[PDB]
Order: structure tokens, then C-alpha cells, then sequence
């Protein structure tokens, strides 16, 4: 069928997780390769990281 | 005091909120337009989660504060 994804979506999901509270590009790569592209688990797996 | 909630779907919502509002009743002022159960309503403020027995002052939300929405859907 396709022939690839947009990997440039990678840049848009970044950028939403910068805007809550993290600045981690880092944690954010091995977060979101952890669930194969999941901004929905990334964010909710940082949050258990710090949620105190 | 409106305040706005930004959504993974790039949505701004605007809600009216007073000092004494619980995370809880917030979650209920979404669920009649967005349809979307609290229990699955998760809000982010600065990077920090908001815990429904809670109130906007406890997170020093003031006027104009933008709230992340996301949702942790489960499967199996």
C-alpha cells in the first residue's frame, strides 16, 4: 500500500509534549520508540515519572 | 474565570471556571460537549498532573491558563 509514514509527524508530537511541561527531546524519543509512535502513552508514562 | 484546554486533536476549548472548582467538575464541563468519559480525562498544568479531588488554586491556575487534555485509552 503506502510507501512510508511522515517521520516529520515526530516533530509536531515533540512540540505538543514541550508545551506541557517536560523539555526532554531525549525521554521523548525513547518514550514514544517504546509504543512505535504513541503520543497518548508518551505523555501519560512521563507524567507517572513525575506526577509528585 | 475562562481558562482554555488544549487538545491532542490541536482543539482549543474555553471553559468557565471559579477559584472553588474541583479538577472533578472541570472534567464535567467537558463531558457534556466533548462526550468524553472523566475517567479518561487526564489533565496536564505545566507538565504536573491534576488529581480530581483538588482544586484550581491548589495548582495556582488563574485566569487565561492553558490545560493539556489526553486520554489513556486501554484495549486489552
Amino acid at each position: 500500500g503506502p510507501l512510508g509514514s511522515s517521520e516529520d509527524q515526530t516533530a509536531a508530537l515533540m512540540a505538543h509534549l514541550f508545551e506541557m511541561g517536560f523539555c526532554d527531546r531525549q525521554l521523548n524519543l525513547r518514550l514514544l520508540k517504546k509504543h512505535n509512535y504513541n503520543i497518548l502513552q508518551v505523555v501519560t508514562e512521563l507524567l507517572q515519572l513525575n506526577n509528585n | 474565570m475562562q481558562i482554555f484546554v488544549k487538545t491532542l486533536t490541536g482543539k482549543t476549548i474555553t471553559l468557565e471556571v471559579e477559584p472553588s472548582d474541583t479538577i472533578e467538575n472541570v472534567k464535567a464541563k467537558i463531558q457534556d460537549k466533548e462526550g468524553i468519559p472523566p475517567d479518561q480525562q487526564r489533565l496536564i498544568f505545566a507538565g504536573k498532573q491534576l488529581e480530581d479531588g483538588r482544586t484550581l488554586s491548589d495548582y495556582n491556575i488563574q485566569k487565561e491558563s492553558t490545560l493539556h487534555l489526553v486520554l489513556r485509552l486501554r484495549g486489552g
